[PDB]
RNA sequence: GGAGAGGUA
DNA sequence: GGGTATTCGCCGCGTACCTCTCCTAGCCCGCAAGTATCCTATTCCTTGCAGCGGT
DNA sequence: ACCGCTGCAAGGAATAGGATACTTGCGGGCTAGATGGCGGCGAATACCC
């Protein structure tokens, strides 16, 4: 359960939802993160990715 | 000279009824060298003067105390108990009345079988320390009254 | 004076049994082990010997605070090993004697 | 399903076997749409896109050394193990190492 | 002398009685069973197990 | 490599299991990894007259190596045995583990003896804090810092 | 057989108990042994050390 | 008070 | 010695604002392991007796 | 009919198993509290003369 809840409560890739629209909820169900855990960071990711 | 009436219950006085130590082992002496209920009681007067309310622990200790007094003089010599029953273990040259006893033995089989010259178990769901308390008071009572 | 050595296992209790046989081997000192090792009919016949006054060095474990170990005339309680006992342990053979 | 092998039988023979439901962990569910309920509030999980295990050649395209030079390497990323990397000294050497 | 070593089992066929039934297997589904390690509970039936 | 290094030199093992339930198996499967060695098991919890042989044999050479359980913690002598092998030695204490370190020596040899653990991060924190303790004090005397530290 | 349950409050007492018997302990005066010199010299000249 | 996420210029 | 060369470890990497969630470790108690004891069934072993056969 | 033999039976000795009490540890609950940067630069070696 710890270990359950923590990725689902508080991670990186687990992120609150922006609900104003029909259109912002299906479209941030759809993004593809190239940042979390086992990724790249924000502010270290060069020109090319 | 503890005739043990243990009943596996706590039978002491608590810390926070008693603080210091040295009042307490002094009332310690004091009650298991009582020889009369009257002297019980004073000691119990004593208790609630300069104490107040006596605690379950404390009252228990003392009912010990009183049923000891009774059982050294009636001739019983280990009264014990538990949850499930007890055994009593009489002296060599007890007082009880032995006409009366196999009227109890055959009157309730289930509840006093002789096993041993002096042991006498007794089967009881003694499941309240209070019932129990009173279970061996009236026991011991209808015991003195036909005492020999 | 009736030494009494406590440890707290029974094979302590034999080795230090061989090791004051070994040593008490030519004097008129009896000494004698009590435990579980020690059978119940031999048993009895040790602690009749102990009240009695004839064992003068008993090397026992925890039987020897079972109440029916009365010693005649206790005068040194050796408790080796100590820290396996605890403290009902340690005086439940000093409440019986007092100035041992 | 826990078994029992029992001692003195020879090397494995059951004497018991019990078996009983046993609760492990709630997990959250995902909702008719996506979402999930975590604390009263609706979060999303937000796929990732990461590197995929396997075998990778790269180099470094010129920009170590001072030689001007291109240095080809190779790794070979498990998804459970030690990577295993071979790469090229600037003398046209062939090296290996391991983590 | 030699190893005093007989202790192999103890006579635990003692008790035993009609409940024993001689082991019959005849047992039918929902019948109470006494398993002295563990207590009472329901025969239901037999299965092959790996 | 340990027992045979003691059973080289002619002197016994200490191979301390404590746990009886599998001490049979530990010592069976022990008897395989060293064929060399004669292998007894004692332990508190069998029958007085087969413990009191078992640890009368091992007084007189029958056997070197004897897997047992911490009945030997107290104060055995037997000056022959010089190696301890404490087989899963996280869970003691300090007091226990520096008298299991006690039973070897008693002699003019050289005694070692190994404190066999787990992967380091599967043992918890006052396991690692009482083996770096066990492993700090190696020196004659050193029972008493070992107990005002306890 | 209820194994969860934490019994009673300290089923007896072991402050009075224990100061007693350092009290009976201090109290009174042990026996005072009676040391020879040339017989337990002997028991000395037992010792192969 | 601090981390994580997202957003506006 | 002593100059050149390679490597390594620190320092650095935009301003202002807005919204949201999530922030706990240590100690007491009851479990386990070992050891010791008592207590009560329960089997095991040894010796003595009743019935039967040899003379 | 009298003595030797054997099966049986009783009686106590081991033996198991549970309950209780010490030491030590350790986890759970509830409450006080390691493998995706890169450039610059100066210093620490590694090395070759």
């Amino acid at each position: 359960s710890a270990a359950v809840k923590e990725f689902f409560g508080s991670s990186q890739l687990s992120q609150f939802m922006d609900q104003n629209n029909p259109l912002s909820e299906i479209t941030h169900k759809r993004r593809i993160s190239a940042l979390g855990p086992g990724g790249l960071t924000r502010e270290r990711a060069g020109f090319e990715v | 000279q503890q005739t043990e009436v243990e009943l596996r219950m706590p039978s002491l006085l608590p810390d926070d009824f008693i603080p210091d130590v040295n009042t307490r082992l002094s009332f310690y002496k004091r009650i298991a060298s009582a020889k009369t209920e009257n002297e019980l009681e004073e000691i119990k007067v004593e208790l609630i003067d300069r104490f107040g309310l006596l605690p379950d622990p404390a009252r228990t200790l003392l009912d010990i105390a009183r049923l000891r007094q009774q059982a050294q003089k009636l001739g019983i010599r280990k009264l014990e108990g538990n949850e499930k029953g007890g055994v009593i273990e009489f002296a060599e040259k007890n007082h009880v009345n032995p006409a009366w006893l196999i009227g109890l033995l055959q009157k309730q089989p289930q509840h006093y079988r002789l096993d041993g010259p002096t042991r006498l178990k007794f089967i009881q769901d003694l499941s309240e320390r209070k019932t129990r308390i009173e279970w061996v008071r009236q026991f011991m009572r209808e015991l003195e009254e036909n005492a020999i | 004076k009736q030494v009494a050595v406590l440890v707290p296992t029974t094979l302590l209790a034999q080795q230090h049994y061989d090791n004051f046989r070994d040593r008490f081997a030519n004097w008129p000192v009896r000494i004698e082990m009590i435990s579980r090792f020690r059978s119940a009919k031999e048993q009895t016949q040790i602690l009749a010997e102990v009240a009695e006054g004839k064992i003068d060095i008993l090397i026992g474990t925890h039987k020897l605070l079972q109440s029916d170990v009365k010693f005649k005339d206790l005068g040194l309680l050796i408790v080796d090993e100590e820290h396996r006992f605890g403290v009902r342990h340690k005086e439940r053979i000093k409440a019986m004697r007092a100035n041992v | 399903r826990l078994v029992i092998y029992e001692r003195e039988a020879p090397e494995g023979t059951v004497k018991d076997i019990k078996e009983q439901e046993v609760y492990m962990g709630e997990i959250p569910l995902m909702t008719d749409n996506g979402t999930f309920v975590i604390n009263g509030t609706e979060r999303v999980i937000v796929s990732q896109l990461h590197r995929s295990p396997g075998v990778f050649f790269d180099s470094d395209k010129g920009k170590t050394h001072s030689s001007g030079k291109v240095l080809y390497n190779a790794r070979i990323i498990p998804y459970r193990g030690s990577w295993l990397d071979f790469e090229f000294d600037p003398k046209d050497n062939l090296f290996v190492r391991i983590d | 002398g030699e190893r005093v070593a007989r202790r192999r089992q103890d006579s635990r066929r003692t008790i035993n009685p009609d409940t024993l039934i001689r082991n019959l297997a005849e047992l039918h589904i929902g019948q109470p069973v006494v398993h002295l390690e563990h207590g009472v509970g329901r025969y239901a039936g037999m299965t092959t197990l790996e | 490599e340990a027992i045979l290094r003691e059973i080289l030199r002619g002197g016994q093992v200490y191979y301390l299991y404590n746990d009886v339930e599998n001490i049979q198996k530990a010592a069976e499967r022990l008897a395989e990894l060293v064929p060399e060695a004669r292998i007894a098991i004692g332990h508190g919890q069998m029958r007085e007259r087969e413990l009191e042989r078992v640890m009368n044999d091992f007084h007189h050479q029958r056997f070197n190596v004897l897997v047992c359980t911490t009945i030997i913690e107290t104060g055995i002598d037997i000056p022959t045995a010089n190696t301890i092998i404490i087989e899963r030695a996280d869970h003691f204490g300090l007091a226990q583990l520096h008298q299991l370190r006690g039973r070897v020596g008693r002699s003019h040899h050289q005694a070692y003896a190994w404190l066999l653990t787990p992967h380091p991060k599967a043992m918890t924190t006052d396991a690692q804090k009482r083996l770096e303790a066990i492993a700090s004090l190696e020196d004659l005397g050193a029972g008493f810092a070992l107990a005002t530290h306890d | 057989s209820r194994a969860r349950q934490k019994a009673a409050e300290k089923v007896r007492d072991v402050a009075a108990e224990l100061l007693d018997i350092y009290a009976q302990r201090a109290a009174k005066e042990g026996f005072a042994f009676k040391h020879d010199r040339e017989q337990y010299q002997l028991f000395c000249d037992s010792f192969p050390f």
